[PDB]
């Protein structure tokens, strides 16, 4: 009985790799960024980066390399997966659509061999002759590169050298030659081997083995004008080449290890280097021309340009622009300057890209006291540390709220032909019309002398020549502003009522059922121009000029009534150009034509809450993209509003949606509101850049939030945050963080920069006397953070050498107070395990932080959890329950303990508990007879756990060292005294992330069961839910069919990819389903869509809908 | 130390 569902809620945001070249075309400069399973492809432009294509791989990317083989148009792409899927890819832009073709591919796994330390390295020879792979210790796999070998059959060659640190092919070699630093006792050395692929050996190298620094770790192959290698180490950098040897020991380098490099100038006269501390360096090579003897290397030099943010990834682009790919902090575009600016930096940031960093810990809070779901994360590390607040949907802040029932339309109004700020609002009601004035933040209800009030208004705008139009159902009126009078009035030849309005600024198009009349507002008179009659009754109309004319609309959008169809007309005539029959018999509700980017959009929404969208030339009228994307269930009404640069579209419904722009797509995000029926833009004298919104019975006006589907707040900390707990009754957060100080000349610690713990509004240090028994030191604190302003209210620093490891917010025993409890540990470098720590109880209740209790404890307080009125703490392989005395003292019964190392811990409101001991998941219940915990059950089958969660009483989610998820369940069968002691892996699944935190919660609420969010090292954020027999099978069905349909980049089976894989075993996946796969069903053509469907009922529509109910899960 | 091995692991390795 095991059925689980898993979706991405936020795609991975950490950058794992990035590379530069010519892959879009030979005549382009691209940036290729590797997220986890994601390849992103940019064009380096002049403003910055132009996205072109974002693609999913069924595999963690581990090698990403561009190269052009002999006689080749553009660059090709080599990709090696962590599960050893190889492939070579091509960028084919054939049509107006873009594809990634698999020119070759195969799996390069070896049945033999241990995965090397320093990991998979992949490299490509300058001649493009071959691909070198270092996957396993003692083995070097060569893949020969020729026009054939579309399977990448390869061969291994024994590598005599046990333990290779880094490898590159050397430039300018009369045969592929390898260069590498390896380790044997005696330190490290650098060596060469020619690759003889002819006979599959190594031969000799083109130059002797040489010793290198103990910490040497990067090899750079310098290109042809120079040749040889650079070897970057600790405290020393050296050039090697034949008998030529150069070396420097610049002191600046001596701190932080250099982690990455990039070549700036194709001469290799200049390289960028990056630190762990994010200091960025220029490495310059000095060329010494002979006068006939060509160019030689005189010296090496390094200069500190400044500081980026900690980089996985560094890519010189064009003209002093650098992309900094960051894993532990936000990514960024950075301009390099010749002259050092203020602060003395050569580096100036142009752009910053959001990374949820490693999500180290998190929790869900209904932040602004709404039934929602805000995620708050401890993100990043060291100076990149921060909090992140993740919000779902787009919000709007309520300035004014005048209630007023039964509104049926809204139009903004301005009592001055001069400005662009309005001061009048128009509320059309069922039978009536009442106008509003605006003093500032005031709203009074008199009318305009020229406006009807006894009829219903279908339009109210501003026209031409000091004028203000009302198109009431009885007649289209015209009023002059300066001359306050009805300057003319059009009515229907036979006094029939106007049905559908339509009015830009210089043009009018009404309809009386099937009949249409095009009039004009040429000075001070309503002048008729045209008349046609429609094959059916008109449902909706829209006209707003699109570019080449300002006010004078050349085209007409129209919705009909029986053939449920939309069309494009030509207003001078009305002649029928292109018409499109939709399905069903539900009428078009609204239709609208607008301009966004390099696509002129005309879309139409139906009456059941469905929508269809269409791109179109304002030139002619061709049907473009078409996918039935449903919103609410109320007939949607469409509008245009001014925002940032680009001005967008707001869909009114019971499910308020806003339509933005993606790469060059249109974004679909929730608005965070009850139900909107009508909405207009604004610019008021008392309510500037705003929007007006009406429901069943309220009028509203305010500001609009970002743009994305998830909105993200950032709270920089400039240090490492490790743990976070929300405290409701105190309206704030406790965060444990730590910062790094250094060995002073005074001996002690200094300040490598201001951060949250050093710049807090107030502070306190530990005065405890519990203990009396050139270098880097962590210094740990407890931060108290306002849930509203996110300011660092108070910071308490723990003792010298005390690391805080665990944190909790709870009431204890009989006491009504909420104490934030912190479990610590005295940490010294020489020791393997600590023997000392404390449990401190603090109180934040008034306006400050009080140390209530201290409890000496014989080890490190790895985790803790409020049990059932007591404090369950896991101290260094022991588990002990603590009592909170009424004299405000914590105390245990020292013979009542546990032999468990609970690195991760969770509690079921019952007397239960999921731990981890000696690499396993365990289940324990409290037995008060023994004042103890009993070991109900265990998962034998070993697993290096990374996180752990209770789904319900019988099912337990785990995550592990090999990026796999699993569900353990307790046997419901006989010999309940042996087979009961064994819980069982009912579910398996290769997730491809490293999970640090699960927690019950959702970001959705204002149909399936459950909701567990999770946070990742890559910064991913997932969601997990339970299903049921039918769905799981149906969806399991849908998976296998979906595999056969979908084209996957490097020809990798989803089946292989999602299969649970460790060093020990490879099982297929069980009890799990990736929403990710199940959601890509919507991103298929109706064709391939009707394939997946052949055979309850089963249909392309019955089921399209199923998947959407699932999308609303996150 | 085990302790900082653990803090390293949640960062990945660093």
């Amino acid at each position: 009985m095991s059925y689980n569902y898993v979706v991405t809620a936020q795609k991975p945001t950490a950058v794992n790799g990035c590379v530069t070249g010519h892959f879009t075309s030979a005549e382009d400069l691209n940036l290729l960024i590797a997220k986890n399973t994601r390849l992103e492809i940019y064009v380096v432009t002049a403003e910055g980066l132009r996205p072109v294509k974002e693609v999913g791989m069924y595999g963690k990317i581990a090698v990403m390399e561009l190269f052009r083989p002999k006689g080749e148009s553009k660059d090709l792409l080599f990709i090696l997966t962590a599960k050893y899927n190889a492939c070579i890819l091509e960028y084919k832009q054939s049509g107006e659509s873009i594809d990634i073709i698999t020119r070759a591919h195969g799996n390069v796994q070896d049945r033999i061999g241990r995965p090397s330390e320093t990991g998979i390295i992949g490299i490509i020879d300058p001649e493009c002759r071959m691909i070198g792979l270092r996957l396993y210790d003692g083995l070097f796999k060569v893949i020969p590169l020729d026009r054939d070998n579309k399977e990448l059959k390869a061969f291994n060659i024994r590598l005599e050298e046990l333990h290779v640190i880094d490898v590159k092919f050397l430039y300018g070699c009369q045969a592929p030659t390898i260069c590498f630093v390896y380790q044997d006792p005696q330190g490290r050395h650098v060596k060469t081997y020619e690759v003889s692929l002819r006979e599959k050996e190594f031969n000799k190298g083109p130059w002797k083995q040489e010793n290198v620094e103990a910490e040497a770790s990067m090899v750079i192959a310098v290109p042809e004008p120079f040749g040889g290698a650079i070897i970057i180490g600790q405290e020393s950098i050296t050039y090697h080449n034949g008998d030529k040897y150069l070396a420097i020991a610049p002191p600046i380098i001596k701190q932080s290890t250099i982690v990455c490099h990039n070549r700036v100038d194709p001469n290799g006269s200049r390289y960028l280097l990056g630190d762990m501390e994010g200091r960025l360096f220029m490495l310059l090579l000095e060329k010494e021309e002979q006068m006939d003897g060509t160019v030689t290397l005189k010296d090496l030099r390094v200069e500190l340009l400044g500081e980026t943010s900690i980089a996985e990834c560094l890519t010189y682009l064009d003209n002093g622009v650098v992309f900094v790919g960051s894993r532990l902090g936000d990514s960024q575009l950075v301009k390099l300057n010749v002259d050092s600016n203020e602060q003395g930096s050569y580096v100036v940031a142009m752009e910053t890209f959001t990374n949820l960093g490693p999500i180290v810990d998190m929790c869900v809070v209904d932040l602004e006291r709404q039934g929602q779901g805000q995620l708050v994360t401890c993100s990043g590390a060291f100076k990149e540390g921060s909090l992140r607040i993740i919000r779902n949907g787009i919000g709007i802040h309520e300035h004014a709220s005048i209630d007023l029932p039964g509104i049926k339309g809204l139009w903004p109004l301005r009592s001055d032909p001069n400005r662009e700020t309005y001061d009048t609002l128009v509320l059309s009601f069922v039978g009536q019309t009442r106008v509003l004035m605006l003093n500032g933040e005031e709203v009074e209800e008199t009318e305009l002398m020229g406006f009807v009030d006894d009829q219903q208004t279908f339009f109210c705008g501003n026209v031409a020549h000091q004028q203000l139009i009302q198109i009431t159902s009885a007649s289209v009126r015209l009023v002059s502003q300066e001359p306050k009078a009805l300057v003319s009035e059009w009515k229907e030849p036979q006094a029939k009522n106007i049905s559908v309005a339509s009015c830009n600024s210089s043009q009018v198009v009404v309809a009386v059922g099937r009949a249409l009349y095009y009039l004009q507002i040429h000075p001070q008179e309503l002048r008729q121009i045209s008349h046609t009659e429609m094959e059916h009754e008109v449902a909706c109309l829209d006209i707003t000029p699109l570019g080449d004319s300002n006010g004078l609309s050349p085209l007409c959008a129209i919705g009909l009534w029986t053939d449920i169809s939309a069309r494009i007309l030509k207003l001078p005539s009305f002649e029928l150009l292109h018409k499109e029959m939709l399905g069903g018999e539900i009428i078009p509700r609204s239709i609208l034509m607008t301009t966004f980017e390099s696509s002129h959009y005309l879309l139409c929404a139906l009456g059941d809450g469905a929508l269809f969208y269409f791109g179109l030339n304002i030139e002619t009228g061709l049907l473009s993209d078409r996918k039935k994307v449903t919103l609410g269930t109320q007939p949607t009404v469409l509008r245009t509003f001014r925002s940032l640069s680009t001005t967008n579209v707001f869909a009114c419904s019971d499910r308020p949606t806003v339509i933005y722009s993606s790469n060059h797509k249109l974004v679909f995000s929730n608005v965070n509101l009850k139900e909107v029926n009508y909405m207009c833009p604004l610019n008021s004298d008392g309510y500037p850049d705003s929007l007006a919104l009406a429901n069943n019975s309220t009028l509203t006006i305010g500001t609009i939030d970002e743009i994305q589907k998830l909105h993200i707040r950032t709270v920089p900390l400039y240090e490492s945050p490790r743990k976070i707990c929300y405290q409701e009754v105190s309206q704030c957060f406790g965060v444990l963080s730590s910062r790094i100080e250094v060995q002073d000349t005074s001996g002690g610690t200094t300040a490598l920069r201001p951060s949250a713990s050093t710049q807090a509004l107030s502070s306190s240090v530990s005065s405890s006397k519990l203990f009396s028994s050139g270098e880097e030191v962590e210094v740990h604190n407890l931060l108290i953070i306002d849930q509203h302003t996110f300011e660092v209210l108070h910071a308490h620093q723990f003792l010298q050498n005390e690391y805080a490891l665990s944190l909790v917010s709870c009431k204890l025993g009989k006491d009504p107070n909420t104490y934030f409890i912190v479990g610590t540990a005295m940490v010294y470098p020489e020791e393997a395990e600590p023997k000392q720590g404390r449990i401190v109880v603090f109180q934040y209740s008034d306006g400050k932080l009080q140390t209530v209790a201290e409890k000496e404890v014989k080890g490190a307080v790895y985790s803790m959890v409020e049990f059932n009125g007591k404090l369950l703490a896991s101290i260094n392989s022991t588990v002990r329950l603590y009592e909170w005395t009424t004299e405000k003292d914590v105390r245990t019964e020292c013979n009542h303990y546990n032999n468990i190392m609970a690195l991760y811990l969770k509690t079921k409101g019952d007397f239960i508990l999921v731990g981890d001991l000696m690499r396993s998941v365990l289940l324990l219940a409290y037995k008060p007879m023994e004042g103890n915990f009993e070991e109900i059950a265990r998962d034998f089958n070993p697993n290096w756990m990374s996180a752990v969660e209770i789904l319900d009483d019988d099912n337990f989610l785990g995550a592990e060292n090999a990026f796999n998820l699993f569900v353990c369940q307790k046997d419901s069968a006989a010999t309940t005294d042996e087979e009961r002691q064994h819980l069982q892996e009912v579910g398996l699944f290769h997730l491809g992330e490293f999970v640090n935190v699960f927690c019950h919660g959702s970001l959705v609420m204002q149909p399936t069961q459950g909701s567990v969010l999770f946070g990742t090292v890559n910064g991913m954020i997932g969601l997990v839910t339970s299903l049921s027999e039918s769905w799981y099978n149906l969806l399991l069905d849908m998976q296998n069919r979906l595999n056969k349909v979908i084209k996957s980049v490097g020809k990798i089976e989803h089946s292989f990819w999602r299969s649970f894989h460790t060093e020990r075993k490879t099982e297929p996946a069980t009890g799990f389903i990736d929403g990710d796969l199940i959601e890509s069903f919507l991103d298929i053509s109706r064709p391939k869509m009707q394939e997946v469907v052949a055979n309850r009922e089963a249909t392309a529509d019955d089921l399209i809908k199923v998947v959407e109910e699932l999308t609303r899960i996150h | 130390n085990f302790v900082s091995w653990h803090a390293n692991r949640q960062l990945g390795m660093p």
